[PDB]
């Protein structure tokens, strides 16, 4: 995502995720609360039940922030600015959680986009979810 | 390592549909392409230049298939994990000197390949159980590594 | 965890000079300054804004002592390491829900504090020994997470 | 680095070392092969014996590359470019090893500069190094 092929594999990718950004963001978060129990902690005020109206709606804002990043690969630092404040300075989210979430996000795309989720696309999508997680924790820099 | 009836039963049921040959290669192939530093321990396989060629590589499919068969061993031995792999730990920490964390990476690539292969059936329920077997396998391999 | 005959004897001599309240607070103190996301688990200690206020923090020292004192137990129990901490493994995975990778971190901030307190006596051979002891401590203290 | 306070604090602290750049460079390397065995594997052709001739000579280039980075904190990418190629594309060094050497480098300054190694300076130098490492490992992008 700091190359030409990625930017191309990223934008090319999300193109296929299209209007499901929300759904997946949601499911990814489910896959994360279920698979990685310790991440529940940052969300007590949320109803982590399946189909919860909260998770669904938060899955949406996540789905969004990602569509914004895909449209600004040139300047992730400036675009995802305020989001960096919120997780690092404010919420003080542990950096490990980000890997776990990018993992659960890729599993989700795997489920809904097998033929589109190539190994070539799988890789750029990893540097991306990584270029992202780093701009959002950089208040520890 | 310490699942539960409804889980162990669910794990095994699915495995029965897992193609050790077809899933191992993809798994092993998606490791070398996403985490390119992993190629350093496979220079005996020839051309791992680009994505297309790694996946079509015979020693990447052949070995992938050994990896997954070894996972099968663990999936049918969730009690003797530190044992079932004791003599595989030594192999990676001594003769090979692989880093313990490369085990957690592989296992995650593996989970995503299942995802891709079973789709909706690989429910956030089941993947949860899966992240624990992987949890344990990647763990039963770095037993001796400190 | 399973040192040598000369290493143990090396690790239990330097620990006779380890000052538990001094080494604990600085170690704990430096953990929260260099890895701020960890402050999240100590919101009850009051002000942890800037570096000077953290180290002078009475609640950061007293707890620092708990951590180091407990460490002492592990160090004098290099055999039954795991079990010496099951009592605490549970406290962090169950009640607290601390991520395992944070145990690895604090042990490292801990070796640098010994390095700053013993200088050239904390030789490269000796530091090697403490890394072995620091990891097994960090792991069987997470034996209840997988 | 990455911020005023943080590039300040890292240049006073590195000037307190001045002449000992490579000396510490070597000790840090020793501290690393001994305490983190699996890292030896990248150096068969080197004589890892204590006070070796190769190690101290290499300790020097490491020291040097670190000194040529504080003086270009604004553009880590430029400065350390050919160093990315060598580590990521050629040698293909696992990114974990960079943490271990950064740890071993921090233990070295601490041993040799106890009164200058306060917690704040300790924090800044964790930024310098982490940001250093994330440039030599960048070809994985
Ligand atoms: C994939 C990277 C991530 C992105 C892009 C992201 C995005 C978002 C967005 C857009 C918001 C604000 C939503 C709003 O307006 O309410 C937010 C808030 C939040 N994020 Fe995430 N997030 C990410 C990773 C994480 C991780 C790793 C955790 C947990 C370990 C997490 C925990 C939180 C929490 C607790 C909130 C506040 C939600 C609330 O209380 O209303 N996020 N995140
Ligand atoms: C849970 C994860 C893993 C399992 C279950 C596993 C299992 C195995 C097995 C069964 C073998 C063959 C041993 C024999 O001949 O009896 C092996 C070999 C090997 N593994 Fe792994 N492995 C894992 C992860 C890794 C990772 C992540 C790396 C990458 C650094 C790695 C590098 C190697 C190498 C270099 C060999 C020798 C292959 C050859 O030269 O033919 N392994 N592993
Ligand atoms: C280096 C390994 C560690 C050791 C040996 C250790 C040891 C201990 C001990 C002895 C206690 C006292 C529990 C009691 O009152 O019975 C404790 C409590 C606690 N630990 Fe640690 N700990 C370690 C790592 C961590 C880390 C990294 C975190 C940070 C997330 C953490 C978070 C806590 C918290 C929040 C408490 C409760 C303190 C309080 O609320 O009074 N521990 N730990
Ligand atoms: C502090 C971060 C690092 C810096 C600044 C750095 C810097 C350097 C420099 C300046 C060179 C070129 C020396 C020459 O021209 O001969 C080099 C080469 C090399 N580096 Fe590092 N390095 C770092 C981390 C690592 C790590 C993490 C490893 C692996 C554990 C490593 C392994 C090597 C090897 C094997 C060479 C080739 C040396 C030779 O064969 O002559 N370096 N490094």
């Amino acid at each position: 995502v700091l190359s030409a092929a990625d930017k191309t594999n990223v934008k090319a990718a999300w193109s296929k995720v299209g209007g499901h950004a929300g759904e997946y963001g949601a499911e990814a978060l489910e896959r994360m609360f279920l698979g990685f129990p310790t991440t529940k902690t940052y969300f007590p005020h949320f109803d982590l039940s399946h189909g919860s109206a909260q998770v669904k709606a938060h899955g949406k804002k996540v789905g969004d922030a990602l569509t914004l990043a895909v449209g600004h690969l040139d300047d992730l630092p400036g675009a995802l600015s305020d989001l960096s404040n919120l997780h690092a300075h404010k919420l003080r989210v542990d950096p490990v959680n980000f890997k776990l979430l990018s993992h659960c996000l890729l599993s989700t795309l795997a489920v809904h986009l097998p033929n589109d989720f190539t190994p070539a696309v799988h890789a750029s999508l990893d540097k991306f979810l990584s270029s992202v997680s780093t701009v959002l924790t950089s208040k520890y820099r | 390592v310490q699942l539960s009836g409804e889980e162990k039963a669910a794990v095994l049921a699915l495995w029965d549909k897992v193609n050790e040959e077809e899933v191992g290669g993809e798994a092993l192939g998606r490791l070398l392409v996403v985490y390119p530093w992993t190629q350093r321990f496979f220079d005996s396989f020839g051309d791992l230049s680009n994505p297309g060629a790694v996946m079509g590589n015979p020693k990447v499919k052949a070995h992938g298939k050994k990896v997954l068969h070894s996972f099968g061993e663990g999936v049918h031995h969730l009690d003797n994990l530190k044992g079932t792999f004791a003599a595989l730990s030594e192999l990676h920490c001594d003769k090979l000197h692989v880093d313990p964390e490369n085990f957690r990476l592989l296992g995650n690539v593996l989970v995503v390949v299942l995802a891709r292969h079973f789709g909706k059936d690989f429910t956030p329920e089941l993947q949860a159980s899966y992240q624990k077997v992987v949890a344990g396998v990647a763990n039963a391999l770095a037993h001796k590594y400190h």
